[PDB]
RNA sequence: CGUAAAGCGCACGCAGGCGGUUUGUUAAGUCAGAUGUGAAAUCCCCGGGCUCAACCUGGGAACUGCAUCUGAUACUGGCAAGCUUGAGUCUCGUAGAGGGGGGUAGAAUUCCAGGUGUAGCGGUGAAAUGCGUAGAGAUCUGGAGGAAUACCGGUGGCGAAGGCGGCCCCCUGGACGAAGACUGACGCUCAGGUGCGAAAGCGUGGGGAGCAAACAGGAUUAGAUACCCUGGUAGUCCACGCCGUAAACGAUGUCGACUUGGAGGUUGUGCCCUUGAGGCGUGGCUUCCGGAGCUAACGCGUUAAGUCGACCGCCUGGGGAGUA
RNA sequence: AGGAGGUAAAAAUGCCAA
């Protein structure tokens, strides 16, 4: 689900402020809290291929944006991946 | 993906003579009111408004002499996909001289009469016919 | 100046959208015509048709309809013009060729009937003739008394009337169509915007077009 | 490249290609001038010499090229600071056969046990095979089992496509709307690659009412290894793997911008008199008709097959052959 | 204007070129 009491935690984890839920960071840790969130939901069934797939666009969001904040902003970009843990 | 608004331009050019319209109106650029200049002193056009402070709304004005346009037919050249820049002896000629052929030199924008005659090159935008 | 309680429009959504240059709804959504752009143009055809009337031109008449065949035949004998109230036939002017061959086919019959051979031979063929009579006393109204093709042409419905707009201009005449909303104001040379399925509407135009060309006639 | 040969079944995505807008810088691309070379002959030009011609010769032109230097800076590119309209997020909600899992209910068929009851039933163009006096079929009560969800239900809704329909719960994708807030081009497309992918098949283990390839019998017929009849196994069902194809088809790739209208469907939302099946808007999606236009025509026609832009797939006479 | 039920036993082929 991420609730509205579960991303409003995340919000200001991490953005310039709670009103900034735009930002790159922000959007990042709301996908990997949700692609975590969703590794329990996709192992006793395995077989529903309908909702894997916006997983898969959860995945590629994520990936399209890191791609852009290593480009942009290399300090927080590392600062990020050690913050959550990623990036094999 | 508006992925070239000098097309954009001129198909709004297009389109808006053959349902005959009066204005036309698209967002503003450096490059595009550098070439509606080439035609409002061309007389292909009445003079144009740029209305906007940061979202910036050209708009053009068009003409007809008796029901026609005046404009016949304008087509890009180099596009983003084949980009084509001539010399200044190989310049091209749209409808033998009676069509002008908007080009882009390093001294600006002007027309295909123009730069031969100031004598130099560029890269060719488009033919109005 | 509404010139009378009757001009404004009709067909209420069957638009043409050729006529955007003049509209307006209402509460009834139809389509109203305003006069301040027809008015103008009103009175730009009536001067138009004074300088065609000055050749001595002729000019013919035409529009059905059921309820407006009536004044087109009064109208037109008004003046001294000429008319097509009935039913149009489609290909007189353009083939005037052969529509010719029955104009004198009528005034063999109109002559001999009117005095003589209506009784001679035969009193059940002579009621074919007369028969055959007066179904052309219509059709060829008043295009008997004119000879050859006409110089202009005014019309008081676009829509219905079609077949002589797109026959007329084959050749080159120029007409004079009172438009409602519904049609395509294309063909059209001198495009006369205006109510016409009223009968006082229609009295307004045929009055206009017949007193203009009396004083056109000098 | 809708139907003539040709849009991958559909999607995601790396390399590759292309990219909004404002300012500055550099000057790679590009443009300008000059030098160097680009062998001569040959071609071309203007000339000359063999009686002319072919042939021979003078000068120019060319060699469309690359390299250098000085420049020019619009445009593309590189770099730096942005901006918001492209994309994206967050808040409140709406609609839905979107998916996965676990329950659950009624009608019906078949079967099983019996009650009553009596000669047919069943089927067909007609009949027969079959079933029935060992008591069928018809009827009533009871029980088991499987499979599918009447009515609603509609060119209705949803999904990338395939596809999805009783009801209930749990987990869960996606779209859309309104008013605000944020990030700042983060975008489009995509070879190879990876994923999904009807039905039928295949593997293992269950399940088996109905239905029905094969198969058998009866008819039919010249024959009928067919339609039709009576049966009837695999199969269809479930759990998990595989196969990877369809007239996988609006026979139409994806994204964006622009260009007359009309009648509806569906789902939001605002305002107004809710004052009653409203009134005027503003969004998303969808069906039919039709103008300009386009098209070989038929027809497409704001959901294009119109007018353009960016990438990708594919076609090059028919067969042989989507075969070796 | 709207709407319901009913309505065929089998039946093949015709030379080559003009």
């Amino acid at each position: 689900s991420l609730s509205t009491e579960a991303t409003a935690k995340i919000v200001s984890e991490f953005g310039r402020d709670a009103n900034d839920t735009g930002s790159t960071e922000v959007q990042v840790a709301l996908l990997t809290a949700q692609i975590n969130h969703l590794q329990g939901h996709f192992a006793e069934h395995k077989k529903d291929h309908h909702s894997r797939r916006g997983l898969l666009r959860m995945v590629s969001q994520r990936r399209k944006l890191l791609d852009y904040l290593k480009r942009k902003d290399v300090a927080r970009y590392t600062q990020l991946i050690e913050r959550l843990g990623l990036r094999r | 993906s508006m992925q070239d608004p000098i097309a954009d331009m001129l198909t709004r050019i297009r389109n808006g003579q053959a349902a005959n319209k009066a204005a036309v109106t698209m967002p503003s650029s450096k490059l595009k009111v550098a070439i509606a200049n080439v035609l409002k002193e061309e007389g292909f056009i009445e003079d144009f408004k740029v209305e906007g402070d940061t979202k910036p709304e050209l708009e053009l004005t068009l003409k007809y002499f008796q029901g026609k346009a005046v404009v016949e037919s304008i087509q890009r050249v180099s596009r983003p996909g084949l980009r084509i820049y001539k010399r200044k002896d190989e310049l091209p000629k749209v409808m033998a001289g009676l069509g002008i052929a908007v080009v882009s030199t390093s001294k600006g924008v002007m027309t295909d009469r123009a730069a031969r005659q100031a004598g130099l090159g560029g890269e060719i935008i488009c033919y109005v016919a | 100046m509404l010139k009378a309680g009757v001009h404004f429009g009709h067909q209420t959504r069957y638009w043409n959208p050729k006529m955007k240059p003049f509209i307006f709804g209402a509460r009834n959504k139809v389509h109203i015509i305003n006069l301040e752009k027809t008015v103008p143009m009103f009175n730009e055809a009536l001067a138009e048709l004074n300088k065609i009337a000055s050749r001595k031109g002729k000019i013919l008449f035409v529009g059905t309809k059921r309820a407006a065949s009536e004044a087109v035949k009064d109208a037109a004998l008004s003046c001294d013009q000429f008319f097509v109230n009935h039913r149009w036939l489609g290909g007189m002017l353009t083939n005037w060729k052969t529509v010719r061959q029955s104009i004198k086919r009528l005034k063999d019959l109109e002559t001999q009937s009117q005095d003589g051979t209506f009784d001679k031979l035969t009193k059940k063929e002579a009621l074919m003739r007369t028969r055959e009579l007066e179904k052309l006393e219509n059709s060829l109204g008043g295009i008997k008394d004119m000879g050859g093709l006409p110089d202009a042409l005014f019309v008081i419905d676009a829509d219905h009337e079609h077949i002589a707009i797109k026959e007329a201009n084959n050749l080159g005449i120029p007409v004079f169509a009172i438009v409602d909303t519904n049609s395509d104001p294309d063909g059209v040379d001198f495009v006369i915007p205006g109510n016409d399925d009223a009968i006082r509407a229609v009295t307004l135009y045929l009055g206009a077009v017949a007193a203009t060309v009396r004083e056109g006639r000098s």
